[PDB]
């Protein structure tokens, strides 16, 4: 999973979901199975810093589908709750770098 | 264990950091006067052990 991070798994993981879930090539039902079944390992993994998620920004795409499927509260509180959990992450203090 | 083309060792990134802004937060949160020990580790780091 840490390997999954530094090859960006999130920045996949985006595309996997805006496929799916923003563009419509499948039915409502099983789009939202899909989506209970890709929301457990984005719960589940180590998180230690926003900056692995700011490689990505997949809590845009996030917010999105929340918003689409509204309708569907499961998934917009399981969203809520991820988005929670990632919220609280930073990391401390880190030294800035020239640029 | 894999150094880059005609580098020894990643110590060149060191010259990316700001130290200036280390040492400042390092008086705010320890009370602790150490800018000049953060040039004097790099150079360290840089190459162990110079002669003077």
């Amino acid at each position: 999973l840490k390997e999954i991070v530094r090859l960006r798994g999130y920045q996949c993981v985006a595309n996997i979901l805006t496929m799916i879930v923003l563009d419509q090539e499948q039915q409502q039902v099983d789009v939202e199975s899909f989506t209970l079944s890709v929301l457990d390992m984005l719960e589940s993994w180590p998180n230690s810093s926003r900056n692995r998620i700011s490689s990505s920004q997949i809590e845009s795409v996030l917010e999105s589908v929340k918003t689409k499927l509204k309708k569907i509260q499961p998934i917009g509180k399981k969203i809520n709750s991820l988005l929670n959990s990632w919220s609280k992450l930073e990391i401390s203090y880190k030294i800035p770098k020239s640029q | 264990r894999s150094p880059p083309k005609d580098e020894d060792d990643l110590t060149f990134k060191l010259d990316e950091l700001i130290l200036d802004d280390y040492a400042t937060e390092l008086e705010r949160k320890h009370q602790l006067k150490k800018r000049s020990t953060l040039q004097i580790i790099k150079e360290e780091l840089q190459s162990r052990y110079r002669e003077i």
